[PDB]
């Protein structure tokens, strides 16, 4: 089935290794001016943008840092070894090793570079790596900015491994399958204390889709349904249908010449409908789906099968409507004409089932006694584990409803049918025969069901909700009949390979479901946080639930969609992405000015204002803050569309402040400086209302001017009307960036831990049942 | 003070109608009311405290439900409910005398031991039935 | 100066559906005492197809009055309320693609479009005026020329 | 607006219109697209214009 085939397809988790430091910044190497503009010999060190691509406008600004958030989220690994990244260090004294080879690089520029100090060379000569074998411990010595440095530290520090060992795979194992005295676990090794692992993340649905997402859940309902069938165990040594037929035929009774409904009675026995009866009950009660009764009325022994089935399982396993065919035909075929009573008139959508009013209608007290077992047999909630499951009854674990229905049963036989043909009650005679020469083993078979049901629940980690889903699971009442008539005394429980590859699956599945939540999550509180308002965010839980790789997304409205996100909306945020945004929007605003292809904003002041002196540009018209200057939102203008306020400021020359992620022209003309070129930017935004075409001019008066000659020769100071809102780079200190990171020397991760358990299972006829008898008794 | 009269009214309830051979008819609405109570109560820590010579007495509740299998109820239903009754009725007992022997000047009607200011939580509202007395 | 037909603010920006919401959801909750089950199991689904699409629904409701209160700025002539003769049949199978498929992409009329009905709106209410007005004149110049 | 097949699909299978025994089994979902939802949109603002 290719239902089946997507679901065990599912890998457990990709594990993510760090290669490379993550880093945003590189020390690059600047020509400085002095205070008068004049070139030095020597150049600076400063902080740049490895990759500069910033965009223009505030929105997109945020929308890149909502990219960046999630490259460093696929960026940041699960476990990290530095000998890995360590590289050697040339110009070390001891030969040491440096972290990554992107610091050896800059180590290595530095330590060539002419104009580094000597100081700076002795610091790199000390440059080497600390090993601690006793405490498996390394720490290599790193050049990183410190924003670079905080994301690769809390990448150390946060890593996902935890320490491995025989107990700890033990344990994985549910507590069930080893409190089963069944089940011999074994080990062949023994895992070494530098041994780890990482734990899935089974946090229980916290999106609640049990709860009104009825496709999503009928969806998952049916892949447990599929898995469950695929592990249930099949039965073994069933008693021969041609044997089996002919001896229901020489109880019956049959005639040549005559018309008679027990011969309906043989119909569709046989072996494959008694395992796909038993796979259906079993696997529809693990997935909890929903199941439905086909059956035809003019086959009595189907009403019989069903008495069993219904005193099995519990009644809301069951579409009320078959089940209330299934009930009607038995009371109006069985119960009532043994008894004499009046058939009933049942009215569709009576608030009460047949079963009900029978057992209020009926006197005597085995058939009664059953009936309101029946009418009031249903699951019981419990947490196991961790793990919500319905539990069955328990005596229908140790098999004693089978003998309370056969003393109904008994009880019905005796009755004399006062008003109906002897022949009609020889065939409901014939059939409770059929029924009760197999009462022990009907009593082995509720035992089986009942411990394979619970032996399979132990292996799901996902809790068992409770509600009837959209569509139902076809159980055919002959299957039934099948299953009771061929049943030995073979006992067949689940195989622990079946039951570890049955765990193994839920837990990929829950594993993943609970990342896709996070990583939704994390995208969506990230989007809110940034203002992102134009951002439709289908397109998130569209990913999410392609992820999930079970449900077809082509089915899925929009809506839905959005019903998730505002679930998704409400969930707090895994720790560690968490943390990753609150760096990310800590540092967005120092990432975003260390950019040189955009300006914070332009100070349009209409007074002659003197160049900043800066020793990376010389005289700059750069405005470290926009203050004692009103302020115009160039996105809030961009989005409204209204520029009746800015072309009333720029028509009246009044002072202003541009705010806004904005390109800039970088000029080093002193000739355009005088000629006010600067001031002439404007115009077009009231000419034709748009302010994306705006590009301010940044002047770059110094040296490498062609004129500066000008500013040389006149003690001049430069001076602009307009400034360009805008940072300087931060200078590269060698020292100050140098980090000791440390993690561990070296450990190994292991992904299957049940690869390390070896088990087998105690000879089937000894297998015993939660009451310490064996499950199946019968000789 | 709804909250354990309905307490008490619903373990009176059940004295007198959990009783061996009746009918399960006789006793399906106040089954449910117990089981109710039993599934508010349970997980919940109590204390009545020692003003006076009474004893601190601590109390937890950890009951499953009673059944509802048997068509006329039994000796083995009656004695499991009894057990059951009996421990919520000395809880009850206690409480009602750790309120009465309590006073206060400024708000002498709402509750004054601990246990009953604790049973006027909304989450116990559902244990809350019929107030005939 | 001209009469206008006016929505309830709350329809106007459709907090009212929240109401309709949690009305039908009540209705998703009840028993149907005497309903075959699986009729009532289709009606309650219903009911939650409705009720599930309550941020879509608001945003029509939304969009809808903010289209008739534009459009409706464009009117000239008073907007009487009589009931029509003939009327104009709605298929509530419209209402229902139009519940069930609305989106969240927001549509409002052009500002060519708005002046546009504008201009048709005035032609029509000035030639019904200049009209009025001339057969008044020819009528009143017939009678005191004793045309009779 | 959204998908009509796969708003269609959503409603059948949430309605279950083919498991009940009502006479008219096709015409419960008939009239459900695009062209219909954009005529109700223009007659319900229009009537209320005019």
């Amino acid at each position: 089935e290719s239902i089946l085939k997507k679901l065990e397809d599912i890998k457990p988790e990709q594990v993510k290794k760090q290669t490379k430091l993550f880093r945003i910044f590189e020390p690059r190497q600047l020509p400085v001016y002095r205070a008068n503009g004049e070139k030095e010999l020597r150049n600076r060190w400063y902080w740049k943008l490895k990759r500069d691509t910033l965009p223009d406008g505030d929105y997109d600004v945020r929308e890149y840092f909502l990219n960046l958030y999630d490259q460093v989220l696929t960026e940041m690994p699960d476990y990290l070894l530095l000998k890995d990244m360590a590289v050697e260090n040339k110009n070390s004294r001891d030969a040491g090793k440096v972290v990554d080879s992107e610091t050896a690089a800059i180590c290595d520029a530095i330590f060539q570079d002419e104009e580094t100090e000597g100081v700076v060379r002795r610091f790199i000569a000390e440059m080497r790596q600390r090993v601690q074998a006793d405490r498996n411990v390394v720490n290599y010595p790193s050049i990183l900015h410190p924003i670079d440095h905080a994301f690769n530290e809390y990448f150390l520090q946060h890593q996902l491994v935890e320490p491995l060992n025989n107990d700890i795979i033990f344990n994985y194992i549910p507590e069930r399958i080893r409190n089963d005295v069944n089940y011999i676990l074994n080990m062949d090794r023994n895992l070494p204390s530098t041994a780890r692992y990482i734990r899935p993340n089974l946090l229980q649905d916290r999106l609640n889709l049990h709860d009104n997402f009825e496709s999503l859940w009928d969806t998952i309902t049916t892949s447990n349904y599929i898995l469950a069938r695929s592990v249930v165990p099949d039965l073994k040594e069933l008693v021969s249908t041609e044997a089996q037929i002919q001896k229901m035929s020489q109880d019956l009774q049959l005639e040549a010449l005559t018309i008679q409904s027990e011969t309906q009675f043989l119909t569709g026995i046989n072996s494959q409908a008694a395992n796909d009866c038993f796979k259906t009950l079993i696997a529809a009660m693990l997935s909890q789906r929903t199941m439905s009764l086909d059956f035809v009325t003019t086959n009595y022994m189907s009403l019989i099968s069903g008495m069993w089935l219904l005193t099995v399982v519990p009644n809301d396993m069951f579409i009320r409507e078959s089940l209330v065919a299934c009930q009607l035909a038995i009371i109006n075929t069985i119960i009532y004409p043994a008894f004499g009573m009046q058939r009933m008139h049942y009215r569709n959508g009576d608030p009460q089932t047949p079963f009900q009013i029978a057992e209020q209608q009926i006197q005597n007290f085995q058939v009664a006694n059953w009936l309101h077992f029946v009418n009031n047999n249903q699951f019981r909630q419990v947490v196991i584990d961790g793990v919500l499951n319905q539990v069955l009854n328990d005596n229908i674990r140790n098999g004693h409803v089978v003998n309370q229905l056969m003393e109904a049963l008994m009880q019905l036989s005796r009755q004399q049918f006062p008003t109906m043909p002897v022949d009609y009650k020889r065939s409901i005679q014939r059939g409770i025969l059929l029924l009760s020469n197999r009462l022990g083993q009907l009593v082995d078979l509720t035992r089986l069901l009942a411990y394979n049901y619970e032996t399979l629940m132990a292996c799901i980690t996902m809790n068992m909700q409770h509600v009837q889903t959209l569509t139902t699971e076809k159980l055919q009442l002959t299957s039934v009949t099948s299953l009771c008539m061929l049943i030995g005394n073979a006992t067949v429980i689940p195989s622990p390979q079946t039951l570890f590859h049955y765990y193994n699956v839920n837990v990929n599945f829950h594993s993943n479901y609970n990342e896709r939540i996070n990583d939704a999550v994390a995208i969506i509180t990230a989007a809110n946080r940034l203002n992102l308002y134009q951002k439709k965010m289908k397109s998130i839980v569209e990913d999410f639930l392609k992820r999930l790789q079970i449900f077809d997304i082509s089915r899925v409205p929009d809506d839905q969609m959005y019903r998730l996100r505002d679930r998704l909306r409400l969930l707090p945020v895994e720790i560690r992405r968490l943390d990753i945004f609150n760096l990310i929007l800590m540092n967005m605003e120092q990432i975003e000015r260390a950019s040189d292809k955009i300006a914070q904003g332009v100070i349009i002041a209409y007074r002659d204002m003197q160049l900043e002196r800066d020793e990376m540009y010389g005289y700059v018209n750069i405005a470290r803050n926009l203050d004692g200057f009103q302020q115009i939102n160039l996105e809030e203008l961009m989005r409204t569309g209204d520029y009746a306020q800015i072309t009333n400021m720029l028509l009246n020359n009044q002072p202003v402040a541009l705010v806004g992620a904005l390109p800039f022209i970088t000029d080093s003309s002193v000739i355009s400086l005088v000629a006010k070129l600067d001031a002439t930017v404007f115009a077009q935004i009231v000419k034709l209302r748009k302010v994306d075409t705006l590009k301010p001019i940044l002047y770059k008066i110094n040296s490498d001017s062609n004129d500066f000659y000008l500013v040389a020769n006149y003690d001049w100071v430069p001076t602009s009307t307009t400034k360009v809102y805008k940072q300087i780079p931060q200078q590269f200190d060698f020292r100050a960036s140098m980090h000791m990171l440390t993690s561990n020397l070296t450990f190994t991760v292991y992904s299957d831990l049940l690869a390390f358990v070896s088990a087998d299972t105690v000879e089937p006829i000894n297998a015993v049942a939660f009451d310490n008898m064996r499950i199946m008794n019968e000789l | 003070m709804d909250v354990l009269y309905s307490l008490s009214k619903t373990l009176k309830d059940a004295r007198d109608k959990i009783v061996e051979g009746t009918l399960y008819s006789n006793v399906s609405d106040l089954i449910q009311q117990f089981n109710q109570m039993i599934i508010t109560m349970n997980g919940n820590e109590f204390q009545t405290g020692g003003i006076g010579n009474l004893p601190i007495r601590n109390w937890n509740f950890d009951f499953g439900l009673l059944g509802t299998t048997l068509l006329n109820l039994d000796a083995n239903y009656v004695e499991t409910a009894r057990n059951t009754i009996d421990y919520f009725v000395d809880f009850v007992d206690n409480v009602c005398m750790d309120e009465m022997v309590r006073e206060s000047q400024r708000n002498g009607i709402a509750p004054q031991s601990d246990s009953l200011r604790k049973l006027s939580g909304i989450k116990f509202k559902r244990i809350n039935f019929d107030n005939s007395s």
